[PDB]
């Protein structure tokens, strides 16, 4: 429901909240969450 | 619960990176189970486990 | 002897059987043969035992028939066949398929459909000689 | 010149549908273009002078057009429709002056009947009505198996030159029973007509082996890779590779000797399954037993491992010393 | 957050089963229960029997009424027209 | 028994980039077995053909969508007219079977004398790609997946140079054991394996 | 009587039996580790 990125191959997937915290390619233990779609806007100060 | 927003949470209750925080915001969601109470008595599932 | 048929008219062999393979119709209890390219019927009652042999890559499958001398366990009052010492029997034919799966379920299709055969004919013969008795007059009172 | 085409029709059980073409000048069948059949593509040609009868029954694939050759020979297309049949009667009788006979089939499913000697085909009727007909050139060889019993061997057609692939369960063996003091006559007939000639196959086989387990007779036949047991009820194939060890036994009784096979898998008729087999031979019974094998496979592969002829000694000596130069296993 | 809650006693006077519905009493899941726990259970009720505390009961009582009346629950009868269940309020004090 | 029309087979569908995301799975062999998708023949018309089974070919590593996407499997395929192949998965397209690749697929198996598959069979496959694509993967499962990819493995910069530590660990505890045989081989590996730029 | 395990002891980073001696300049940036970190420490949890 929510992608994932892999820590080393930089592999995109996607996890159900019950398969293990893993990259399902080279089985990398730490994966980081990927930016929000929401609108980002700074006022360039 | 906490008095702040829960809002900024996804779905598996960790925030996501490029939003904006304040303070008293809520980043990370978890909830530890407890033994429920007596409100299985008429309570529609609606009762705090 | 008991009488049996397999097919009446060439309209009730079934359009399955169009493939020139081992076709089975259970409600006819049948087993159609391809023999030269004819489509043989063979009655469950006719087939007595069957064996199954992979040799290579084709399965071959002897199906044996009912044929006299130390022949079926089934006493002499009843014959699966006609008398007739001038009547000549198919003993056993054996085919060959490139298709192991296919020709497995086919051996056991024909395996099931002989035991439920022997079943019915069981269930008959329990029920055969038992003479059909009135119906038992329930009592119009409080019963002992 | 009107010629008369039928598209979809297959010749002698062919896999590919061909277009089928009545002449003047006889009968013609080519496949259709659209099938890769590694194969020649050249058109079967059937001269005019050549067709001595056509029969018209059903087949597997709708109607069959039987045609019986003069060169004792039967050609068979199959794929008409019931529509077809007047066109073709019509047609057969303007080109050729055949008559069309329609040929209805018994479908009771008996197995009882009487075989005929047909010029051409191996005929036989159940009650008045021809069940199948086999023609002779189909026949590969055929052989005596019992005071009353005739096996037929049907050619198994794999790859030649000259055929068509062929669709569907092939037949390899038919074997009838003709009782009465007659099955010798009717197979010296068959035999003569197409000069079948008789083959021997099996290294060694052992006939009537009383098994203790599985409970039963059996026939042992052993190969070169392989042990074949035989029962009137199960047929076994077990690959020597399987075969583990081999015990030959005397009994305490002082009278029957006892082989023991333990095989891997285990044999199964069913849920339990045999771990070993139990044979039981009489300690007083000789058997005389020559090796099916050319001199010079013997030579090679089976010198100082089997003898090239037993001479009449105890069975269960010759059966375990043929196991051991078999399955290379070592007698306990 | 109030869920409905079924008892059902038998004419022995001992109580038989009790059954939660923890879906919205509006919902057809509610109805679909209801249901089911009548008739595939051969239940079987005479008189069913609807009281509370205020007058949201009386929602509970039209939408009872209503399924009645929808799904022909006639009462069973030991061996035709087969009357319905009566649905009715309850004095409880 | 009914026969199946196209939106039961369009259920069914299976993409390639479905593919990719579910090939490893050991399961995966009898989900893809009998099922119908669209195909490139290249010989383009697409056209339907029926999975025969799947054999892993080693050595014929491919690239299924992109450079990185290397795979081993090989999907048995058979047109009706046509013959058996065996084929790579990435020759699947990912859009939809059209109406004359259905009528045309229908008219081959009619050629030859074949039937559709049944609709119950079709509520069977389609209840067994929900049930592979929904399921949650093992522990044992991830490690066996990684092992495959990794066999498959060409190159990867992170899993060199976790190769080329693991291979100086080596050589050390060979050093230490005064064995001046493995040493030499182990430096030549070394040797080979590095000169990075 | 063979090779018993007594135990773990910390790595000091960048020490003889560090992963990080050996590598190089250009995979010590694969393994994101900076290559002015002078080591000298340990990593305990
Ligand atoms: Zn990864």
């Amino acid at each position: 429901g929510v992608k994932y990125t892999c820590g080393a191959c930089a592999h995109n997937f996607s996890l159900n909240k019950s398969d293990p915290v893993r990259c399902k390619e080279c089985g990398h233990r730490v994966i980081y969450k990927a930016r929000t779609k929401r609108m980002i806007q700074f006022d360039a100060r | 619960l906490k008095h702040g927003t829960y809002e900024k949470l996804d779905e598996d209750g960790l925030i996501a990176p490029g939003v904006r925080v304040s303070g008293d915001d809520i980043i990370i969601g978890k909830t530890t189970p407890i033994p429920p109470d007596t409100e299985e008595l008429g309570q529609r599932t609606k009762y705090h486990t | 002897f008991k009488r049996y048929e397999s097919y009446v008219r060439e309209s009730q062999i079934p359009s399955k059987v169009k493939n020139l393979r081992i076709s089975i119709d259970p409600k006819a209890q049948t087993i159609i043969l391809p023999i030269c390219g004819r489509p043989v019927p063979f009655h469950i009652n006719s087939f007595k035992n069957g064996s199954k042999n992979e040799e290579g890559d084709y399965m071959y499958i002897r199906l044996n028939f009912n044929s006299p001398g130390m022949g079926s366990s089934v006493k002499k009052t009843e014959l699966p066949y006609e008398d007739g010492d001038d009547k000549e029997f198919v003993r056993s034919l054996t085919f060959r398929s490139t298709n192991k799966e296919r020709m497995s379920e086919v051996f056991k299709a024909i395996t099931e459909l002989k035991k439920t055969a022997v079943k019915r004919d069981q269930e008959r013969k329990t029920m055969e000689d038992v003479v059909a008795q009135a119906q038992l007059v329930e009592f119009k009172g409080r019963p002992k | 010149m009107s010629t008369v085409d039928f598209d979809t029709i297959f010749l002698n059980q062919s896999k590919a549908p061909g277009r089928f073409r009545i002449t003047s000048s006889g009968l013609g069948w080519k496949p259709s273009s659209q099938v890769p059949t590694k194969g020649k593509t050249d058109p079967f040609l059937l001269p005019s002078g050549d067709i001595l009868s056509v029969s018209w029954s059903r087949g597997y694939r709708g109607w069959e057009l039987r045609v019986y050759t003069r060169n004792d020979k039967v050609i068979m297309l199959d794929g008409f429709e019931q529509q077809d049949f007047q066109q073709l009667k019509n047609e057969i009788q303007r080109t050729f002056n055949v008559n069309l006979e329609h040929k209805e089939h018994s479908l009771r499913g008996w197995n009882w009947g009487k075989t005929q000697l047909t010029r051409a085909e191996l005929v036989f009727n159940v009650n008045n009505r021809p069940a199948w007909e086999i023609p002779y050139s189909e026949i590969s060889n055929s052989n005596l198996t019992g005071r009353h019993e005739i096996s037929m061997e049907l050619n198994p057609k794999t790859v030649d030159e000259n055929h068509y692939e062929t669709l569907g369960d092939e037949l390899v063996e038919v074997r009838l029973y003709v009782p009465g003091q007659k099955s010798q006559l009717f197979y010296e007939q068959l035999k003569d007509k197409a000069d079948f000639d008789t083959t021997s196959e099996a290294i060694v086989s052992f006939e009537d082996i009383l098994f203790l387990t599985p409970r039963g007779r059996f026939e042992i036949s052993m190969y070169a890779n392989n042990l074949r047991l035989r029962g009137q009820s199960y047929d076994y194939k077990i690959q020597n590779k399987n075969v583990l060890r081999i015990f030959s036994l005397p009994r305490l009784d002082d009278r029957h000797h006892l082989v023991i096979l333990q095989v891997d898998p285990p044999l199964r008729q069913g849920q339990t399954r045999y771990p070993f087999l139990v044979m039981q031979f009489d300690r007083n019974e000789e058997l005389e037993v020559e090796l099916n094998l050319s001199d010079e496979e013997y030579k090679s592969k089976y010198e100082g491992k089997l003898n090239r002829s037993y001479g009449t000694d105890s069975t269960y000596k010759i059966l375990s010393h043929c196991l051991r130069g078999l399955t290379e296993r070592r007698v306990i | 957050g109030d869920a409905v809650l079924g008892v059902f006693m038998d004419d022995s006077g001992d109580v038989k089963s009790q059954i939660k519905f923890d879906e919205d009493f509006q919902s057809r899941d509610f109805s679909d229960s209801l249901t089911r726990y009548i008739k595939s259970n051969n239940i079987n009720p005479d008189i069913i029997g609807i009281s509370g505390f205020n007058i949201h009961t009386k929602k509970l009582f039209d939408k009872v009424n209503e399924l009645v009346n929808e799904e022909r629950l006639t009462i069973e009868y030991d061996n035709s027209d087969k009357h319905l269940i009566r649905v009715i309020y309850v004095n409880d004090e | 028994s009914k026969p199946a029309t196209l939106s039961d087979i369009n259920k069914i569908i299976f993409g390639r980039t479905a593919m990719s995301k579910y090939w490893y799975y050991p399961e995966f062999d009898d989900v893809v077995k009998g099922m119908y998708l669209r195909l490139n023949t290249g010989s383009s018309p697409y056209k339907v053909v029926e999975v025969l089974g799947s054999q892993r070919i080693k050595g014929s590593a491919y690239g299924l969508n992109s450079k990185e996407n290397n795979c081993d499997m090989y999907l048995k395929v058979a047109f009706p007219n046509q013959k058996e192949m065996v084929r790579p998965l990435f020759v699947f397209s990912d859009s939809s079977i059209t109406h004359p690749e259905f009528d045309l697929f229908l008219r081959e198996l009619d050629a030859e004398g074949l039937s559709v598959m049944d609709l119950r069979d079709v509520d069977y496959k389609y209840h067994q790609l929900k049930e592979m694509s929904s399921r949650s993967l093992s522990n044992d499962e991830v490690n066996s997946i990684v092992k495959m990819k990794q066999s498959l493995s060409s190159n990867t910069g992170f899993n060199t140079v976790l190769k080329k530590a693991q291979l100086q660990e080596e050589l050390e505890e060979a050093r230490d054991a005064h064995d001046h045989e493995r040493v030499a081989r182990i430096e030549a590996e070394l040797k080979s394996i590095g000169a990075e730029s | 009587g063979n090779k018993v395990h007594i135990g773990k002891v910390p790595i000091m980073l960048r020490s003889k039996f560090c992963s990080l001696r050996t590598l190089d300049e250009v995979d010590l940036y694969k393994m994101k580790e900076c290559p002015y970190d002078m080591g000298g420490y340990f990593v305990i949890n």
